[PDB]
């Protein structure tokens, strides 16, 4: 859901959309994750491990 | 998550792809605003190749009319 779920009513999104908003907030454009997915995705996996 | 119109992408400048049964839509997140998809409303950048879960669709174009 986002950060949705904290003001209202919970509010389902797929993640990598979610994704997209949260690097658009940081002055960065989405068409920069669609492009780069996997390697993000493996990033965050080696990251987390 | 895209639109792939012309081997091209047409990514939202602000707002998201929302489609009813049949046809597709621009909106605002927090509101329910649909407006026609136009070249205003979207930035082409990429070769819709690489995006995941891309649909075909069609963009109108404002020039061509006048
Ligand atoms: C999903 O949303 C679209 C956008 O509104 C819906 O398409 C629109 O549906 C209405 C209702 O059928 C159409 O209005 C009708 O127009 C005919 C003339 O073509 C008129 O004789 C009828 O009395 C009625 O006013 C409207 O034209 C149509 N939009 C377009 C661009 O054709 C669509 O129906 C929605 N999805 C579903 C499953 O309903
Ligand atoms: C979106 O358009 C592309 C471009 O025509 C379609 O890809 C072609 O589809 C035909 C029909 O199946 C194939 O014969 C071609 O080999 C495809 N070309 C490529 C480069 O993939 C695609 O199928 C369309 N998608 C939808 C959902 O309509």
């Amino acid at each position: 859901s986002g950060w949705t779920f904290g003001a209202g009513p919970a509010l389902q999104i797929p993640f990598p959309m979610q994704m997209a908003y949260r690097f658009n907030g940081i002055g960065v454009t989405q068409n920069v994750l669609y492009e780069n997915q996997k390697l993000i995705a493996n990033q965050f996996n080696s990251a987390i491990g | 998550p895209a639109i792939c119109h012309d081997g091209k992408a047409h990514f939202p400048r602000e707002g998201v792809f929302v489609s009813n049964g049949t046809h597709w839509f621009v909106t605002q997140r927090n509101f329910y605003e649909p407006q026609i998809i136009t070249t205003d409303n979207t930035f082409v950048s990429g070769n819709c190749d690489v995006v995941i879960g891309i649909v075909n669709n069609t963009v109108y174009d404002p020039l061509q009319p006048e």
